[PDB]
C-alpha cells in the first residue's frame, strides 16, 4: 500500500511548497492522479485476498472503499476552495493538510490486517475531522457539534479497545487472516454478551444506529462542505466496514444479539424517513436521509447472508456518492443565499436550469431508481431480509414509499413552484460547480454497467 | 622461674594442637535451597522482533 501512502504524504509538501496562487490547482491535479492509480487495486482473485505485506491487505470489500476515498479528496478540494477564498494562505494550506491527513488515515484504516492497527487509524480519523468542523465551521454551535461527535465516538470506542486487547490475549493474534482460521464459536454467557457489545457499539455509533444518531445531524449542520462530504461518504462507512469484519468472530452469538439492533434499524429507517418530510434545514434533511439508508446497511450486516453482504457493500458505495452530491447541491444554493432553510429559495429551475438537472439525478438515485447501484444495493438487502422474515417486506416497502416522497419533496420545494421575489443574487452556475456535480453522478451511473466491482467479497 | 611476659605478648594470636575433631556443622544449618536453573546459551535476535501488536520489528 506504500504506492498509495507515500504519494498521499507527498501531497503535503506539494501544497506547502506551491506558489501561493497554485495551491488548489496543484493539490487537485495530483490528488486526481493518485485516484487514477487506485484502480490498480482491482486485481482481486476469486479465492484469496490481495495481501501485500504483514501490515496491509486489500480484498473486494476494502478496494471500492479505497477508490471512493481517493476519489473524494479532489472533489472536496474543488468544493472547498470558494468559501475559503478569503482565508489567509497559511490557513488554506493547513485546511488542505487536514484533508490530506484524513485520506492518509482512511486508506490505512481500510487496508490494515491487524485489528489494533485498524483501531488506531480508525480513531486517528477523529482528529482532522474534529479540527475541520470546529475550526472551519461558520456557526457558534460547531463547538458543541465537535464535542458530541468526539464523545459519542469515544463512549463506544474505548470498550472496543478493551475487547480487542482481550481477544488477542485469548486467541493470540488480531491479524484478520489469522482470525479467519483460528476463529472459535462464541458461547452464551454474560461475559460474551458484553464482549459482543464492546465489539459492536463503536461501529453502531458511527453508522449511526437509530437511537445513537443525533450527533450526525448536529455535525452536518455545523460542518463546512468538505467536512460533510467526507463524513457522509466515508466516515460513516468506517463503522459499516468495521462491523463487516468483526462479525466474523461473533458467531453464533450474533443470532440473538442482533435482534434489538435490527428492531432499532427496521423501525428507525421508517422514523428517520418520516422525519425528512418535516425537516426545514436542507443539510439536516440530508443528514436524516443518511440515517435511514444506513439502517438498511446495519440490518444487512447483522443478518449475515451472502446476498445481504453484497447489498451492504453496494449500498455503502452508492450512498457515499449520492449523499455527497446532495450536500454539494445544497451547498451551491447556500453559497448564493447564505441560508440552509429549504423553503427560503424556491423555483430555482426557472433560474438555474442545468443545476435543476443535477438535483433531479441526485434525487432519482436517492430514491433508488432501477438500475442505479442505489437500487441494486437496496434490492439485495430487501431480498435477503425477506428470507430472514417475510414480514420485513412491509417495513421495507413502506420505507421505499416515504423515501420517494421526501426525495421528490426536496426537489419540488427547492426547484419548482415560483421563485422567491426578493432573492435577486442567484447568479448563473459556475463551471466549477457543474463539474463537481458531474464528477459525482457520472461515475455513480457508470457503475450500473459493471456493478460486480462494488458487490464485495461475497460476489 | 617465672618470667613476666613482655608488652604485646599476651595479645598474640597463638595455635593449639587439639585432638578434638573440628565440628562439621556448628551452626546446625539445614540444607540450602537449590539455586534457580542457570540460564545459558547463545543470545539470538527476538523471533519476529518485539511482536507487540501490529509491529513487524
Ligand atoms: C532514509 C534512508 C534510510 C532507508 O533507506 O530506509 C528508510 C525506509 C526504507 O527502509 P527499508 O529497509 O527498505 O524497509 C522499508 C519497508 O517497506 C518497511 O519495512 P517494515 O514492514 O518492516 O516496516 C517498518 C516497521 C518499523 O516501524 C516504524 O517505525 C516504521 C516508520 C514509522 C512510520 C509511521 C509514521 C508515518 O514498521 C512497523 O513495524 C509497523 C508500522 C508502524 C505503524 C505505526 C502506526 C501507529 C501510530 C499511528 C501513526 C499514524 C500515521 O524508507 C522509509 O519509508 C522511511 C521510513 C518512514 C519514516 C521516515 C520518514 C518520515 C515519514 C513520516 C511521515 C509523517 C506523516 C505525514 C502525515
Ligand atoms: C464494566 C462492565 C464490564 C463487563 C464485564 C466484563 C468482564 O469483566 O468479564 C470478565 C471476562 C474475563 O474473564 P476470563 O477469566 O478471562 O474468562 C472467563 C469468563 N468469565 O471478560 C470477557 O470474557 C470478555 C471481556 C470483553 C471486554 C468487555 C469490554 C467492556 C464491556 C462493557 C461495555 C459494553 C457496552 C458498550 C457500550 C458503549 C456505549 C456507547
Ligand atoms: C541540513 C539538514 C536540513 C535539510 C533541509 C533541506 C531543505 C532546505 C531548504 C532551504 C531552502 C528554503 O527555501 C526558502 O523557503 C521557501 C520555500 O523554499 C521560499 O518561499 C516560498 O514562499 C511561498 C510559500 O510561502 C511560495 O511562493 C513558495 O513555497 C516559495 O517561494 C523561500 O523563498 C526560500 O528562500
Ligand atoms: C441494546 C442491548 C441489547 C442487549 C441484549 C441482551 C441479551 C441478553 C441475553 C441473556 C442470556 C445471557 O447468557 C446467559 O448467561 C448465563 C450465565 O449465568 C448462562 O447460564 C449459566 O448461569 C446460570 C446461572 O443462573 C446456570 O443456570 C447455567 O447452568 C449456566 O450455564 C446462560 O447459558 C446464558 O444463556
Amino acid at each position: 500500500m506504500l504506492k498509495y501512502i507515500i504519494p498521499t504524504i507527498m501531497l503535503m509538501p506539494l501544497t506547502w511548497l506551491s506558489k501561493n496562487n497554485m495551491i488548489w490547482v496543484n493539490s487537485t491535479a495530483h490528488s486526481l492522479l493518485i485516484s487514477f492509480t487506485s484502480l490498480l487495486l482491482m486485481n482481486q482473485f476469486g479465492d484469496n485476498s490481495l495481501n501485500f505485506s504483514l501490515l496491509f491487505f486489500s480484498d473486494s470489500l476494502s478496494t471500492p472503499l479505497l477508490i471512493l476515498t481517493m476519489w473524494l479528496l479532489p472533489l472536496m478540494l474543488m468544493a472547498s476552495q470558494h468559501h475559503l477564498s478569503k482565508e489567509n494562505l497559511t490557513r488554506k494550506k493547513l485546511f488542505i493538510t487536514m484533508l490530506i491527513s484524513l485520506q492518509l488515515f482512511l486508506i490505512m484504516t481500510f487496508t490494515a490486517m491487524e485489528l489494533i492497527l485498524f483501531y488506531i487509524l480508525f480513531e486517528a480519523t477523529l482528529v482532522p475531522t474534529l479540527i475541520i468542523i470546529t475550526r472551519w465551521g461558520n456557526q457558534t454551535e460547531r463547538l458543541n457539534a465537535g464535542l458530541y461527535f468526539l464523545f459519542y465516538t469515544l463512549a463506544g470506542s474505548l470498550p472496543l479497545l478493551v475487547a480487542l486487547i482481550y481477544i488477542q490475549n485469548t486467541v493470540g493474534s488480531l491479524n484478520f487472516l489469522m482470525l479467519q482460521y483460528w476463529v472459535q464459536p462464541v458461547h452464551n454467557s454474560w461475559s460474551n454478551v458484553f464482549m459482543w457489545l464492546a465489539c459492536m457499539m463503536a461501529f453502531m455509533v458511527k453508522m449511526p444506529l437509530y437511537g445513537l444518531h443525533l450527533w450526525l445531524p448536529k455535525a452536518h449542520v455545523e460542518a463546512p462542505i468538505a467536512g460533510s462530504m467526507v463524513l457522509a461518504a466515508v466516515l460513516l462507512k468506517l463503522g459499516g466496514y468495521g462491523m463487516l469484519r468483526i462479525t466474523l468472530i461473533l458467531n453464533p452469538m450474533t443470532d440473538f444479539m442482533a435482534y434489538p439492533f435490527i428492531m432499532l434499524s427496521l423501525w428507525g429507517m421508517i422514523m428517520t424517513s418520516s422525519i425528512c418530510l418535516r425537516q426545514t434545514d436542507l443539510k439536516s434533511l440530508i443528514a436524516y436521509s443518511s440515517v435511514s439508508h444506513m439502517a438498511l446497511v446495519i440490518v444487512a450486516i447483522l443478518i449475515q447472508t451472502p446476498w445481504s453482504y453484497m447489498g451492504a457493500t453496494a449500498l455503502m458505495i452508492a450512498h457515499g456518492l449520492t449523499s455527497s452530491m446532495l450536500f454539494c447541491l445544497a451547498n451551491s444554493n447556500y453559497e448564493r443565499i447564505h441560508s440552509r432553510t429549504m423553503i427560503l429559495a424556491r423555483g430555482l429551475q426557472t433560474l438555474l436550469p442545468l443545476m435543476a438537472t443535477w438535483w433531479l439525478l441526485a434525487s432519482l438515485t436517492n430514491l433508488a431508481l432501477p438500475p442505479t447501484i442505489n437500487l441494486i444495493g437496496e434490492l439485495f438487502v430487501v431480498m435477503s431480509t425477506f428470507s430472514w422474515s417475510n414480514i420485513t417486506i412491509i417495513l421495507m416497502g413502506v420505507n421505499m414509499v416515504i423515501t420517494a416522497l421526501y426525495s421528490l419533496y426536496m426537489l419540488i420545494m427547492t426547484q419548482r413552484g415560483k421563485y422567491t421575489y426578493h432573492i435577486n443574487n442567484i447568479s448563473p452556475s459556475f463551471t466549477r460547480e457543474n463539474a463537481l456535480m458531474s464528477l459525482h453522478i457520472l461515475p455513480l451511473l457508470l457503475l450500473t454497467l459493471n456493478p460486480k466491482i462494488i458487490l464485495g467479497p461475497l460476489y | 622461674g617465672w618470667v613476666r611476659p613482655d608488652l604485646g605478648d599476651l595479645s598474640k594470636v597463638t595455635k593449639v594442637k587439639t585432638d578434638r575433631p573440628l565440628p562439621e556443622n556448628p551452626y546446625h544449618s539445614r540444607a540450602r535451597p537449590e539455586p534457580n536453573p542457570e540460564v545459558e546459551g547463545d543470545l539470538k535476535p527476538a523471533r519476529h522482533g518485539s511482536r507487540l501488536f501490529f509491529w513487524t520489528m
